[PDB]
Order: structure tokens, then C-alpha cells, then sequence
């Protein structure tokens, strides 16, 4: 046989939360600020 | 006379005489010694990545 018959270390497999939720940060921030400038407007 | 780390085999018995064995041995398996010293500083932040 030439094809045969552990301590995994995560690097970016979990990073997918970042470019989505972290984006949602500035999302809700911007939307909120729009609501505020509309209210004061 | 021959005194040496000589293996006793039948073909060797069949031609000369061996005394009683003063040292009993067997086949051995020699491998390397992989040493992974436990880090002191970086082993703290070890698991995922810095």
C-alpha cells in the first residue's frame, strides 16, 4: 500500500463571524446615526 | 579461545563448544528520541494563534 491506512490549531476557520457581524457593527451604527440625525432634523 | 560479544547459534554450536551464557540478550529496536520541550512563554497563547 502507498496510501497509508490530532492537535488541531484554529487559525481563521472561525474568523467568518468577523466580516459579517463586525460589518453589522458599522451597519447598526450608521443606521442608528441616520435615525438620530433624522430625529434632530 | 574466543571471548567476545558473540551470538550463540546452532551452526556455531555444530562446530565448536560454547560455555553457559554469561549474558542473555534479545533483538532490540533502536529509534530516535523526539524531544518536544514544553514552552514557557508562548505555550500560554498556544491554542489558536497570536
Amino acid at each position: 500500500g502507498e496510501c497509508g491506512s490530532t492537535s488541531a490549531l484554529s487559525l481563521s476557520n472561525v474568523a467568518g463571524v468577523f466580516y459579517i457581524l463586525v460589518g453589522g457593527l458599522g451597519l447598526a451604527m450608521l443606521v442608528a446615526l441616520i435615525e438620530f440625525c433624522y430625529k434632530s432634523r | 579461545i574466543a571471548i567476545a560479544p558473540l551470538t550463540i547459534t546452532l551452526v556455531r554450536e555444530e562446530v565448536i563448544d560454547f560455555s553457559k551464557p554469561f549474558m542473555s540478550l534479545g533483538i532490540s529496536i533502536m529509534i530516535k528520541k523526539p524531544q518536544k520541550s514544553k514552552p514557557g512563554v508562548f505555550s500560554f497563547l498556544d491554542p489558536l494563534a497570536y
